[PDB]
């Protein structure tokens, strides 16, 4: 089950 | 940029005339763009390629595989082209290594 | 040791096509169970183990939506990092990320990770505490700042401490038959006189799961690690592994050498010799 929340760059 | 390491091997120890699987395992390479051909008597075979994954150290790995039946006559090899190699890498399949 | 759920993302820019390609693969221990590839027509998260096909359309629809979002943002992310490094749009660049949870004996997170990399060099890592970040360089420091600004570490921590271990336990049940049985190695020792000076002894382990294994060669209680050639552990093609260790020995002395095989799936360590 993947992570819904995206890390910013 | 790190070069591919290449292993060509059979899934079971090879008996002439007994069906088997021929594997080319390519690893430790960066960047991911690469051409991996299983060859029979120097000609490209139609072999399935695993999904592009990578190791703790970020270096990529691929498995290129197909069914084959060994016999006394037929010669197998794996040919890898990568930005990191001036000329294609060819490793010959030895049933023993 | 511990069971784990982990995802490996790879975004690569394609200057010729004026776009980018996004790959995902998902792993439980040493077993692949899903893939995604933004080049697939009508791209979806696809099953790649028997045990995951049993999930319903709502499972596949969510994983697919996250995949597609991940693919679209990671196209700009590549463009963002290009900027920070003053790089031309002529070159291909790669952005990797890996993250997962290991499962502690209690049913809670043991260790959680969330690292990324640009052209194969560490960029940012989330620290053990899951509350702070470490950045490799000037570019990564800019990215680190934005993450701090947006309290991103708490969202990763919540994921790793909740959903990640919840679904990892879920998956170890779904594929108990495969993921939690050990396959011991099938072993044999071969003999090849490869020169006049020396005979090659080769100790094979075949069809073993999981990946971790110990091959060593002995002669009168004396370990021969220094002298032996040990190949990189390689896949069998069917979800198992193989490995061999070879050492060169004097003619007449073959039966004086023993190969030692330790693996999770053996009642106790094995001891072979040739013929």
């Amino acid at each position: 089950y993947m992570n819904c929340s995206l890390p910013t760059y | 940029a790190r070069p591919p390491k290449v292993q060509v091997y059979s899934r079971h120890p090879a008996e002439n005339g007994k069906p088997n699987y021929l594997n080319c395992y390519v690893s430790g390479f960066h960047p991911p763009q690469i051409e991996i051909d299983l060859l029979k008597n120097g000609e490209k075979m139609n072999a399935e390629q695993s999904d592009l994954s990578f190791s703790k150290d970020w270096s990529f790995y691929l498995l290129v595989h197909t069914e084959f039946t060994p016999n006394a006559v037929d010669q197998y090899s794996c040919r890898v082209k990568h930005v990191t190699l001036d000329k294609p890498k060819i490793v010959k399949w030895d049933r023993d290594h | 040791g511990p069971h784990s759920l982990s995802y490996f993302y790879t975004a690569v820019s394609r200057p010729d096509r004026g776009d980018s390609r996004f790959f995902i693969v998902g792993y439980v221990d040493d077993t692949q169970f899903v893939r995604f590839d933004s080049d697939a027509p009508n791209a979806k998260m696809e099953p790649r183990a028997q045990w995951i096909q049993q999930e319903g359309q709502e499972y596949w629809d969510r994983e697919t939506q996250i995949s597609k979002d991940n693919a679209q943002i990671n196209r700009v992310n590549l463009n963002t990092l290009r900027g920070y490094y003053n790089q031309s749009e002529a070159g291909s660049h790669t952005l990797q990320r890996m993250y997962g949870c290991y499962l502690g004996p209690d049913g809670l997170l043991l260790r959680g990770y969330d690292q990324d990399a640009y052209d194969g060099a560490d960029y940012i890592a989330l620290n053990e505490d899951l509350r702070s970040w470490t950045a490799a360089d000037m570019a990564a420091q800019i990215s680190k700042r934005k993450r701090e600004a947006a309290d991103e570490a708490e969202r990763m921590r919540s994921y790793l401490q909740g959903r990640c271990v919840e679904w990892l336990q879920k998956y170890l049940e779904m594929g108990k038959d495969t993921l939690q049985r050990a396959e011991p190695p099938k072993t044999h020792v071969t003999r090849h006189p490869s020169s006049d000076l020396g005979v090659t002894l080769r100790c094979w382990a075949l069809g073993f799961y999981p990946k971790e294994i110990s091959l060593s060669w002995q002669r009168e209680g004396q370990d021969q690690s220094q002298d032996m050639e040990l190949v990189e552990t390689r896949p069998s093609g069917d979800g198992t592994f193989q490995k061999w260790a070879a050492l060169v020995v004097p003619p007449g002395e073959e039966q004086s050498y023993t190969c030692h095989v330790q693996h999770e799936g053996l009642q106790e360590p094995l001891t072979l010799r040739w013929d």
